[PDB]
């Protein structure tokens, strides 16, 4: 149940990332279902309440899963992992965002938005640079952090030594 | 050279935390030995 | 070097003082005499002074805008004539004038970039405190956020460069050559906004037309240049990427000079048709450019001087016409030979400088962007050839429409040419023609 | 020439208690201009009692 | 401490509770400096004048009261599975404890009975909650380590701090969502070190210390005030509003200086996704800032005419003209400086 | 209300006055002086009002000396168009712009109809405020109570009265309402109100006494517009303050005697109000800790510039109060140029003040 | 797993006192109410973790301190609200 999209290459393992891409389907489409059935919409009824859910999660879920076949589908179709792939992954995305809002420009436009995005995503992916890398300087003082200290009680002896030990 | 450096001495010392320069949390166990020489002394007293 | 900047730094205080606005210009005129006269420089950086630095190619930009920012005061004797708060407006121009010294004298990537912005906010003021019409607010805040939304990632490309590098200075980083994609996009797409490019012009015109007369000066005259001089300094160490993505801005610019052209035509407002005569010139400045031949470079340099003077010059005559018949639209500006027949030379000589007619500087820039373009790929030839052709169709039209017919029939009766006015017309044009004998100097830079 | 100043009409736009007002939005009116709420003194109901006689 | 002696005494305890919680070794002892500065606010900030006020009152009590709350069932939580005031390695538990700080400091995902609690408060009652009630919760959460919870409240800061922000025309609302803003950078700085936060957070009061001033000296509170204001010269009006440029971090003014150090820093440590984000979401917070300086960068204006005078404070007008100085020329002094090196 | 013959001799302060012009009273003034120490029985505010030419002045200053209470001359455009060193800023109209124009009584009572009335209506209100909250600082500071001929509550009548004769418009009312809002309810409301009910026909006779040039050529004062008036003293205001300040009504005690009148102020009692803490007479000035008097005495003392930065409210949809940004431009220029406005009073040099070099101090409560 | 056995159950209750203090009654005096049912949960667990300590509960009179202070402050908000808006009903005050 939990697969990792590039846990293999491009071409690979079509299970595999449609699981990993509607993990974050659902998840986005639930975090900002709450904040709209609870903020904006306010539905009334132990039903229509679900449809709110099922309205904003369940076209974002058609969205990942299009990118990934139709990702997929191109990986292999045209011989190659490139960025066109996910550029034309991208599109397909847009268009069922035009299915979902009726609007045959936003899904269009949506459609470059969402383009641009993936290719970005493989060009970090094939270059070996990340987004949120973990970060290497972490800072936890000045330069004299360990000198900065203003307290008055009278620190009791000590009992650990430095130097080496004594047998 | 020396600030291709210098950023490059700030790395290990994040990645290691091994001086007491900038990447050092002090972490001070004064007051729990304070503590328990507070009990040694409550120690000494108790009794009538 | 600091001979300029304090010399200026100490003409601040003229703002405050009553009854100096003439004698400001003068001491803005004799301190171009002045820096006129310390011309010894190289490709390379002299007269260093703390972190202030002049070369061939930062000399001739920073004497355009001595020039070009005393020419302001000329022009824009309205301000004084209404005291319409002509003090805190001197005060703008004597600042506006050391953020762009700064610029061009910075010897450091960073500096460059903290005084490239900086310029902008007195150029924000002028807009709105001096501009007439209501619309200097919608074109306000163009000018502010297509330079702020571009620049503020430019902002992170400097810094990454010196955690590689470990330094600014420009000599410095000559010696490495980047392979990262969005690098590249983020130390030119910051440029190519400014510049600027075809697709991303939408902010130029509404600028241009909307400001005041001085602000037009300048906003066609150094801010168009700042883009390209920064280009100039940060392609040095991007000329492996610029070969992977030089083709989409060199097709951009080249068809969108043409496109612009015939967009050219169509306009019937004097400040609209000369600001989009800007962005057809500049697409050959940035077409050449990054081109990145010898040619190339020495002649975009050479034409950004001139078409600055030029385009900055035809400023002047928009606004003389526009003060007296009071609208900008081409209809009511007609067969004005027969009401100010002397003032109808000046706008032939600056029209025909902007159509590359000789003798003018303008030529020889001209002709080396397009040796380099063509050098390039013989496929260049199509629009070249359309964009040079069309370059002079709406000149003709610009000039001939404003000029040659019947008088305006509803126009109220207005004074004549001042010699303030012939004076400043001169000062453009007289030396866009006498450089031509010392291109050895704004010329060579490399 | 004539020039342009920020006018009434213009300001008109800022007039309101928020920039792009809708139906919500529109029905409210912008709070007292000092800030201050002054309390609206209401009714006064106490209870009684029919003390006596038992 | 405008009023009566009482005042006085709660702004020190204030500082007080304040200092016990940054100083403490231990969570429990961080939560009680939290329960002190809860009840040094609230009559500050209580007023029966105002309508306004007491609801004032009431939202940032039960917002507090369920912070510390929280707050304090998860420390319980964390040193019943680890014996120690740290995590080991950060885990859910470490998780629940950011969150509560979040909120108690208003950040974007919590945020929204922060701005909607700013109809009702004086402008000086408005800097010490924007200001100095963000300094113990923010200051607790250098502690925590967790990344994702932290960068998602960032992301969402700058953003809801700002399209929010665009549609507001009361000043005292309009710099709420400023804040929030603002908040999202020292969050971002937090997750790299502190010292810049130590320096971007002076700095951020600073700015604010003064807008406050400018609204609190001369009873401003919407935007039309803004118009209608009469001044004697326009040229010194044009100079007071020149301070929201500076606030909106441009780099010829002092304001600029905290934003350039916290992107020295960020890109030096490789986040360079997140800087996009924030620096161009930054740009919408710069948007409306603007719209308050229309009634001063155009300088000639149709204002109302049944005044002659300004009638202003001396003591905060001449310590305020002292701190706009600054805010405006300021940018040379960073010589001076030596806390980034 | 203890006259001098029952005192049998002058007031004797309690303790000595705050210096209330020279000396700011802050908060952490407030520590070591105290306010109620000073309070007698003749810490009062008394508003001495009537209709036209009734002669009020008269009758407060004799009134003012027998209580021996300071007595407040009644607000005039001249406190706005003489500064300080004297000129007359009048004399500059030829200059401004016709809307800029110098706005007077004299104008109102020959040109009424012109736009400017408006505004000259609110001036008035502006005026009294500030006069009245310096009262109100003398009070707290000193002790000593104050004589006004008219608070600024007493001033919507005029702009009622001038609206019903069509001077005004709606929009100008409209504006006026949501000043006083703004700004009225910060006050403390009078201890005493005396009023002078002369008949419509009297005033209309005693106005022609006076003889003032422009009053008797004008044709402002007539029968439906001095009614007026009288229709509104009574039925709104005096109604509504007499809630909370004791209120007598006299024909005419600038006619009559005011010995007469002090022996029938001394009958009134002020302390049979003061058991019921809620009741509303006298309501304002009942602070029960020695805080709220020194807090009362901070507001007006030390943040009267508050109180008079209230007046700002835009209003822009009214044209009659709107002043256009040119002549705003050229006003301006000409306004504080004159001899005495380039600087704040006190430090223009040209006008003959001295040693500017070595001065640093400016005035408490003072403008600027 | 230990936690199941021994500190599910406070935890499990304290859950459910915040779901009354975010449920919609009119009353303010129901938050109140469902303010220090919190407090007397958390003083269950906080005595579950001193007393993993052998002599630590003095801290217990410390966490009681802070809880009325919390309550009688609450409680004194109540009282302003009353002498302002005339209730204190959750639908009376202005939603923002
Ligand atoms: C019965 C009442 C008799 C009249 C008032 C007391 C006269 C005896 C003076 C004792 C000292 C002052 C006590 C007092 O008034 O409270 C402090 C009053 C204010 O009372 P407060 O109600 O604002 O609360 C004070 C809170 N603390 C203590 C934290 C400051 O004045 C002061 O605080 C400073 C001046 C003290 C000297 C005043 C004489
Ligand atoms: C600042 C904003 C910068 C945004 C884009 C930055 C990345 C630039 C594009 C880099 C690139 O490699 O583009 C060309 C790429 C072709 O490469 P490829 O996928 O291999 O397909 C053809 C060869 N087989 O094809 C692509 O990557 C698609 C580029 C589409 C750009 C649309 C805008
Ligand atoms: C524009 C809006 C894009 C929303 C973000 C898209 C996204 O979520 O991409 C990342 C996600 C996970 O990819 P991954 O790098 O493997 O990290 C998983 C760690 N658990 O999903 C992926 O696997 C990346 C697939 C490409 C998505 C391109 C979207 C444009
Ligand atoms: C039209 C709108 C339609 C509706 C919206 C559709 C989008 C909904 C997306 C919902 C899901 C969002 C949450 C996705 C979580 C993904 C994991 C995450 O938290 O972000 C990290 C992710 C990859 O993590 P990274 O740091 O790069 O390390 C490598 C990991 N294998 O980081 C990434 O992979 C980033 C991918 C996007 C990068 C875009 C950069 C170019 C932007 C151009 C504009
Ligand atoms: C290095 C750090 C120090 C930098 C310098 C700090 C001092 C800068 C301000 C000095 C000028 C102050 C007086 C002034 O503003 O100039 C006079 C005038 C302003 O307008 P006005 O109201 O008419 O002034 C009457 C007083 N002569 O002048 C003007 O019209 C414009 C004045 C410039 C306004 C700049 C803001
Ligand atoms: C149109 C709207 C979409 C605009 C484009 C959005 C996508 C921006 C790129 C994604 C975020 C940042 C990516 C990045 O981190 O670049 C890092 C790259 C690799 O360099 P390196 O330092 O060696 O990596 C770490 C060690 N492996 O090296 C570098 O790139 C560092 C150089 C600076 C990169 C800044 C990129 C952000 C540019 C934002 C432009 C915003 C749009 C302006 C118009
Ligand atoms: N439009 C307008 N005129 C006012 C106002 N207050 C006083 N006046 C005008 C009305 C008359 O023209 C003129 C009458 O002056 P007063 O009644 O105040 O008489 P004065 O105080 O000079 O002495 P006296 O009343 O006789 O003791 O001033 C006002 O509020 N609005």
């Amino acid at each position: 149940l939990r697969s990792k999209y590039y846990d293999h290459p491009d071409g690979e393992d079509a299970f595999g990332k449609i699981v990993a891409t509607n993990k974050y389907a659902v998840s986005a489409g639930v975090a900002w279902s709450m904040f709209d059935v609870l903020t904006l919409s306010k539905p009334q009824g132990y039903l229509p309440t679900l449809g709110r859910f099922a309205y904003n999660t369940g076209p974002l879920m058609g969205m990942a899963t299009a990118f990934t076949l139709t990702t997929l589908v191109a990986t292999n179709a045209r011989g190659k992992d490139d960025k066109i792939n996910y550029l034309i992954g991208g599109f397909a995305a847009g268009g069922v965002f035009g299915a979902w809002k009726h609007n045959h420009v936003a899904g269009l436009c949506a459609g470059l938005f969402l383009g641009i995005a993936g290719v970005i995503k493989k060009m970090s992916i094939e270059q070996g640079w990340e987004f949120f890398p973990n970060t290497p300087i972490k800072q936890y003082g000045g330069l004299n952090i360990a000198g900065n200290d203003w307290t008055i009680m009278a620190d009791p002896p000590k009992n650990w030594t430095t130097e080496k030990p004594k047998e | 050279q020396i600030r291709l450096l210098e950023d490059e001495v700030r790395r290990k010392m994040s990645e290691r935390n091994d001086y007491q320069a900038y990447y050092y949390r002090p972490s001070v166990a004064k007051y729990h030995r304070i503590s328990k020489e507070a009990a040694d002394e409550l120690e000494a007293l108790r009794g009538d | 070097m600091l001979k300029i900047i304090f010399f200026l730094l100490f003409l601040i205080p003229f703002c405050f003082i009553n009854n100096m606005y003439w004698m400001v210009q003068i001491m803005m005129f004799f301190i171009s005499f002045i820096f006129l006269l310390m011309n010894n420089f190289m490709n390379y950086w002299s007269e260093i002074s703390y972190f202030l630095g002049c070369d061939m190619l930062s000399y001739g930009l920073i004497l355009l805008s001595l020039w070009i920012c005393s020419l302001m005061l000329l022009a824009s004797e309205m301000i004084n004539k209404h005291n319409n708060y002509k003090n805190l407006f001197l005060l703008n121009i004597i600042i506006l004038l050391l953020l762009l010294i700064l610029t061009f004298s910075s010897m450091s990537l960073f500096m460059f970039y903290l005084f490239f912005e900086s310029s902008l906010i007195p150029t924000l003021f002028l807009i709105l405190g001096w501009g007439y019409q209501p619309e200097r607010l919608q074109a306000g805040l163009y000018l502010l956020f297509y330079t702020l939304l571009v620049s503020l990632p430019m902002l992170i490309g400097i810094f990454y460069l010196m955690n590689k590098i470990g330094s600014m200075n420009f000599y410095l980083m000559n010696n490495f050559m980047f392979n990262y994609d969005l690098l590249y996009f983020c130390l030119l797409c910051a440029f190519l906004v400014k510049m600027p490019m075809f697709l991303v012009h939408l902010w130029l015109p509404k600028a241009h037309v909307e400001a005041p007369v001085s602000g037009s000066m300048i906003l066609a005259g150094i801010m168009l240049k700042l883009g390209g001089y920064g280009m100039l300094r940060v392609i040095s160490f991007l000329q492996l990427m610029n070969l992977k993505y030089s083709f989409v801005w060199i097709s951009i610019s080249l068809v969108g000079g043409v496109l612009v052209s015939l967009v050219c035509l169509r306009q019937t407002d004097l400040k609209a048709l000369i600001a989009y005569s800007s962005v057809a010139h500049m697409g050959i400045v940035l077409s050449g450019l990054l081109t990145m031949t010898y040619w190339g470079l020495c002649g975009s340099y050479t034409l950004m001087i001139a078409h600055g003077l030029c385009s900055s010059g035809l400023f002047c005559l928009a606004n003389v016409s526009y003060e007296r018949l009071g609208s900008r639209s081409m209809l009511i500006n007609k067969g004005l030979l027969n009401f100010m027949p002397s003032m109808t030379l000046w706008w032939f000589l600056l029209s025909s400088a902007n159509m590359a007619a000789p003798p003018t500087l303008n030529l020889l820039g001209e002709i080396y962007l397009l040796n380099s373009i063509v050098s390039w790929s013989w496929i260049s030839m199509i629009l070249l050839s359309f964009l040079s052709f069309f370059s002079a169709a709406y000149t003709l039209y610009l000039y001939s429409f404003s000029q040659h017919g019947k008088l305006f029939s509803g126009v109220y009766s207005f004074s004549s040419g001042k010699i303030r006015e012939y004076l400043l017309m001169l000062l453009h044009w007289l030396p866009l023609n006498l450089l031509i004998l010392k291109s050895e100097s704004f010329m060579l830079w490399l | 020439a004539a020039k342009w100043y920020p006018d009434p009409e213009f300001m008109k736009q800022f007039s309101g208690p928020v920039m792009y007002p809708d139906e919500v939005t529109s029905l409210w009116t912008v709070p007292p201009w000092n800030s201050k709420v002054t309390p609206v003194e209401k009714s006064v109901r106490n209870l009684t009692l029919n003390f006596g006689p038992q | 401490m405008f009023n009566n002696s009482s005042k006085i005494l709660f702004i020190t305890i204030m500082i007080i509770g304040t200092l016990i919680t940054v100083t403490s070794n231990s969570w429990l002892g961080a939560w009680m400096g939290l329960e002190i500065n809860l009840l040094s606010f609230i009559p500050l900030l209580s007023d029966n004048n105002n309508l306004m006020s007491t609801e004032a009152s009431l939202k940032y009590f039960l917002t507090q009261v369920l912070a510390s709350t929280v707050l304090l069932f998860s420390s319980i939580l964390l040193m019943l599975k680890n014996n120690m005031n740290n995590e080991i390695n950060e885990s859910f538990t470490s998780m629940i404890i950011m969150s509560a700080l979040l909120l108690k400091s208003g950040a974007a995902p919590f945020h929204f009975w922060f701005p909607n609690m700013m109809e009702g408060l004086t402008w000086m009652n408005a800097l010490m909650l924007m200001t100095w009630q963000k300094i113990a919760p923010l200051m607790l959460i250098s502690y925590l380590n967790i990344k994702y919870l932290l960068l998602i409240s960032v992301i969402l800061s700058v953003i809801i701090g700002a399209i929010g922000g665009l549609n507001q025309t009361s000043l005292r609302k309009l710099m709420a969502f400023s804040s929030i803003n603002h908040l999202g950078w020292m969050l971002s700085s937090l997750m790299i070190s502190e010292s810049i936060w130590l320096i971007y957070f002076f700095f951020y009061s600073f700015l604010s210390f003064v807008l406050t001033f400018m609204f609190n000296i001369f009873k401003l509170f919407h935007l039309n005030q803004l118009f209608s204001w009469f001044v004697n010269s326009k040229i010194l009006k044009f100079t007071l509003f020149m301070n929201f440029l500076s606030l909106g971090g441009l780099p010829p003014f002092l304001g600029f200086l905290p934003k350039w150090l916290v992107i020295q820093q960020l890109t030096l440590c490789n986040q360079y996704f997140m800087l996009t984000l924030m620096m161009m979401s930054t740009l919408i917070t710069l948007f409306f800032y603007l719209r308050i300086c229309y009634s001063a960068f155009m300088m000639n204006y149709f204002e109302n005419n049944w005044i002659m005078k300004m009638n202003m404070n001396s003591i905060n007008y001449n310590m305020y003209m002292i701190m706009t100085f600054f805010s405006i020329f300021g940018l040379f002094l960073i010589s001076l400086f030596y806390f980034m090196f | 209300i203890s006259g001098k013959t029952m005192r049998g001799g002058p007031r004797v302060p309690k303790a000595a006055p705050y210096p209330y012009k020279t000396k700011k009273y802050s908060v952490f003034n407030a520590i070591f002086d105290k306010t109620s120490k000073r309070f007698d029985e003749n810490s009062k505010v008394i508003c001495v009002e009537g209709p036209i030419a009734a002669g009020k002045s008269k009758f407060a200053k004799e009134l003012a000396e027998e209580l021996d209470m300071e007595y407040y001359p009644a607000v005039d455009l001249d406190l706005i168009y003489i500064n300080s060193y004297g000129y007359d800023m009048r004399k500059l109209d030829p200059q401004l712009p016709p809307s800029c124009r110098s706005y007077d009584v004299r104008n109102f009572c020959l040109d009424p109809s012109h736009d400017l009335a408006a505004q000259f209506q609110i001036r008035m209100y502006m005026l009294r405020y500030s006069q009245y909250i310096d009262a109100l600082q003398h009070v707290l500071s000193t002790g000593q109570g104050v004589v006004l001929e008219r608070s600024p509550y007493s001033d919507f009548v005029f702009m009622e009265a001038m609206f019903r004769q069509g001077y005004l418009s709606r929009g100008a009312r409209s504006v006026y309402n949501e000043l006083r809002q703004n700004t009225i309810g910060e006050l403390l409301k009078p201890h005493l109100v005396i009023y002078l009910d002369l008949p419509v026909d009297a005033v209309k006779k005693q106005i022609k006494a006076r003889n003032v040039d422009y009053e008797v050529q004008s044709k402002v004062f007539s029968d439906a517009y001095l009614s007026d008036l009288e229709q509104l003293y009574k039925q709104q205001y005096l109604k509504d303050i007499s809630t909370h300040a004791e209120l007598l009504i006299y024909d005419w005690t600038a006619g009559g005697e005011t010995e007469v009148v002090v022996e029938d102020i001394e009958r009134i009692d002020f302390n049979q109000f003061e058991a019921d803490i809620h009741n509303k007479k006298m309501l304002d000035w009942r602070f029960p800790l020695e805080a709220e008097w020194c807090e009362a005495r901070i507001k007006y003392c030390h943040e009267k510039p508050d109180l008079m930065n209230y007046f700002n409210v835009p209003r822009f949809d009214v044209p009659e109060l709107v002043r256009s940004a040119d002549d705003g431009k050229v006003w301006r220029d000409v306004w504080f140029n004159a001899p005495g406005m380039k600087y704040r009073p006190g430090y223009n040099a040209d006008m003959g003040d001295e040693g500017l070099l070595t001065k640093t101090k400016i005035g408490i409560n003072q403008g600027i | 797993m230990i936690m199941i056995l021994y500190w599910s159950l406070p935890m499990i209750l304290f859950i459910l006192g915040l779901f009354c203090f975010v449920s919609n009654r009119k009353h303010l005096l129901s938050m109140l109410l469902s303010l220090e049912f919190i407090v007397l949960m958390l003083f269950f667990m906080l005595f579950i973790y001193l007393n993993m300590l052998n002599y630590e509960s003095y801290f217990s009179m410390m966490f009681l301190t802070f809880s009325v202070c919390e309550g009688a402050l609450g409680l004194s908000i109540l009282v302003s609200m009353i002498r302002t808006h005339g209730n204190d009903y959750f639908q009376s005050f202005s939603i923002m």
